[PDB]
């Protein structure tokens, strides 16, 4: 049975606890693992019967701390200096398999409980724009995509365009999707004929106006 | 409370085709205190139909509302161009207030095969660390299709995201983008890096790749 999920932003603290519902587990080595969106079970961390050895996964180590008490009714997972790669759907676990290390999620047995934990970005972040390079040669006939990768910004939205306004068909910008870092990605396409490569100038015009980042970038072969 | 759940989901229908949508409540909402809702993206939804079959001011004739007690139905009696929107019943007969899960209204048209194109991720974005290979899936219908990476004939989950842009305007066609991240690391330890699409409109599913370089 377990609590002490929920919303944080990210720096903040939550402590995750489990409680025995049966009693004891108290000679069981106990772990903790989450299930991050759209994602698998990751090891988080573990620790042994006695409360000696303490293991953590890397992406947690330093700012989660797993422990237990003597009666075998309470593990917990202190969790520190939040991220929004934290955000996951946690769980504990008894170990009752050894078919490896005490990092193998797999020698773990849970029973279907979790705690959600989401951790909410705060920043004004602008964008970083890299270039999708166009898909084929000034030289080769059909169509040809290129467009302009727009990463990392919080929050929504940013402004594209594409010529300033001079290219309009043939373009799709992708709506923005809040990757696991708690930021904003997307991006803008647009086809071409392959022909017209080398003779015309594509540039996107990026603008994040919660941060005055506006950014154009001229996107070219490779 | 009282659950509401509308069927279908989706509704594919061509322009001036009439649209049947039904709303069902998991108990009896008294005195027909039954609303419909248009929405449309980045707009509040609008009030389209109040107390099951009234309509809201300046709403036009083609929307109409019947039904009682668990099952009611939002008829469009000609899909207008402005029309296709996603369509929300409530119920505001008892505390809370609850919403159905919409009902999305698109533009049929004839299927389309995507057009399929993969980006490596540019020499710039590698230098800080990360890279990110994207797919682009372009000018397709119907909506749905299966994209999966394969890095080393292998393949890949938890670590591809996807975005689907909404129906086009002018040829009714959706488009989607899968963008595969991974660190740089993990990045130059492989060789092939492949995207395969399937989809109606192909007769075989499409594979676009390169190899790292």
């Amino acid at each position: 049975v377990q609590s002490g999920g929920g919303l944080v932003q990210a720096g903040g603290s939550l402590r995750l606890s489990c409680a025995a519902s049966g009693g004891t587990f108290a000679t069981s080595p106990m772990g903790w693992l989450r299930q991050a969106p759209g994602k698998g079970t990751e090891f988080v961390a573990a620790i042994s019967p006695s409360g000696g050895d303490r293991i953590y996964a890397d992406s947690v180590k330093g700012r989660f701390t797993i422990s237990r008490d003597n009666a075998g009714y309470f593990i917990y997972l202190q969790m520190n200096s939040l991220k929004p790669e934290d955000t996951a759907v946690y769980y504990c676990a008894v170990r009752r398999r050894f078919d490896g290390t005490s990092y193998y999620t797999g020698d773990y047995d849970s029973w279907g409980q979790g705690t959600l934990v989401t951790v909410s970005s705060a920043s004004t972040k602008g964008p970083s724009v890299f270039p999708l390079a166009p898909s084929s040669k000034s030289t080769s006939g059909g169509t040809a995509a290129l467009g302009c990768l727009v990463k990392d910004y919080f929050p929504e939205p940013v402004t594209v365009s594409w010529n300033s306004g001079a290219l309009t068909s043939g373009v799709h910008t992708f709506p923005a999707v809040l990757q696991s870092s708690g930021l904003y990605s997307l991006s803008s396409v647009v086809t071409v004929p392959s022909s017209s490569l080398g003779t015309q100038t594509y540039i996107c015009n990026v603008n994040h106006k919660p941060s005055n980042t506006k950014v154009d970038k001229r996107v070219e072969p490779k | 409370e009282i659950v509401l759940t509308q069927s279908p989901g989706t509704l594919s229908l061509s322009p001036g085709e009439r649209a049947t949508l039904s709303c069902r409540a998991s108990q009896s909402v008294s005195s027909s205190y039954l609303a419909w809702y248009q929405q449309k993206p980045g707009q509040a939804p609008r009030l389209l139909i109040y107390d099951a079959s009234s309509r809201a001011t300046g709403i036009p004739d083609r929307f109409s509302g019947s039904g009682s007690g668990t099952d009611f139905t939002l008829t469009i009696s000609r899909l207008e161009p402005e029309d296709f929107a996603v369509y929300y019943c409530q119920q505001y007969s008892y505390s809370p207030v609850t919403f159905g899960q919409g009902t999305k209204v698109e533009i049929k048209r004839t299927v389309a095969a995507p057009s399929v194109f993969i980006f490596p991720p540019s020499d710039e974005q590698l230098k800080s660390g990360t890279a990110s290979v994207v797919c682009l899936l372009n000018n397709f219908y119907p909506r749905e299709a299966k994209v999966q990476w394969k890095v080393d004939n292998a393949l890949q989950s938890g670590n591809s995201q996807e975005s689907v842009t909404e129906q086009d305007s002018k040829d009714s066609t959706y488009s989607l983008s899968s963008t595969l991240t991974l660190s740089k690391a993990d990045y130059e330890k492989h060789k092939v890096y492949a995207c395969e699409v399937t989809h109606q409109g192909l007769s075989s599913p499409v594979t676009k790749s390169f190899n790292r370089g």
